[PDB]
């Protein structure tokens, strides 16, 4: 039978956005991911004249926005092995 | 996706596995005594998550239907020899790819769910291709994963 072999994980994490939370998340994470990314940007390539607080504080908006996403991320990740191990477990009965 | 009827009857064993109560449907609270069964420790949060990602109808449990219909779209399997090697290398205490059959036997008769004195025997025995005293893990698992 499936001897060693176990479920498949799916290619790219795609999946668990109906879980409202992680999609609310994902979509305020991403935007100021944006938000922080042009103001950074403008802070220091389009002035002429870098104010250094100004970029530190879009910096930590910055990393923080990053970080929450990764965080999203990885529990998509982990949703997704445990669903795959309900899937192992009752494909145990095939053999 | 296309389940053969084989395999839809046996899913209806599996079923069970997780409607510990034998109602027809399956909560969020059996799925916790499955997953933490299995050793793993889902929140509820995630519970709820792996509940409602099958519910097709909303009524909060998954129903043998929904269920089927779930598996349906994960037969795939994929080989393991890798993640296998891994789990050996935790015991390679030098990283060289080698652990000895001596610190094999003390792994296995002490760690986990253990095996006994002569299920060891018989596991170095397939183990020691070499017959050197020493388990070239990468191999051993090439062997059973063949
Ligand atoms: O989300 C899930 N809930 C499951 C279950 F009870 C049994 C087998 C597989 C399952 C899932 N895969 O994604
Ligand atoms: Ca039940
Ligand atoms: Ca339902």
């Amino acid at each position: 039978g499936r001897k060693l072999e176990l479920t498949k994980a799916e290619k790219h994490v795609h999946a668990f956005m109906m879980d409202t939370q992680l999609t609310k998340r994902v979509k305020n994470a991403a935007a100021n991911v944006l938000r922080e990314t042009w103001l950074i940007y403008k802070n220091t390539k389009l002035v002429k004249k870098i104010d250094h607080a100004k970029v530190r504080k879009h910096q930590r908006k910055f990393l923080q926005a990053i970080h929450q996403l990764r965080s999203v991320k990885m529990e998509q990740r982990k949703l997704n092995d445990q669903a795959n191990t309900l899937v192992d477990l009752a494909k145990t009965q095939l053999e | 996706a296309a389940l053969t009827e084989e395999q839809i009857a046996e899913f209806k064993e599996a079923f069970s596995l997780f409607d510990k109560d034998g109602d027809g449907t399956i909560t969020t609270k059996e799925l916790g005594t499955v997953m933490r069964s299995l050793g793993q420790n889902p929140t509820e949060a995630e519970l709820q998550d792996m509940i409602n990602e099958v519910d097709a109808d909303g009524n909060g449990t998954i129903d043998f239907p929904e269920f089927l219909t779930m598996m349906a779209r994960k037969m795939k399997d994929t080989d393991s020899e890798e993640e296998i090697r891994e789990a050996f290398r935790v015991f390679d205490k030098d990283g060289n790819g080698y652990i000895s059959a001596a610190e094999l036997r003390h792994v296995m008769t002490n760690l986990g769910e253990k095996l006994t004195d002569e299920e060891v025997d018989e596991m170095i025995r397939e183990a020691d291709i070499d017959g050197d005293g020493q388990v070239n893990y990468e191999e051993f698992v090439q062997m059973m994963t063949a």
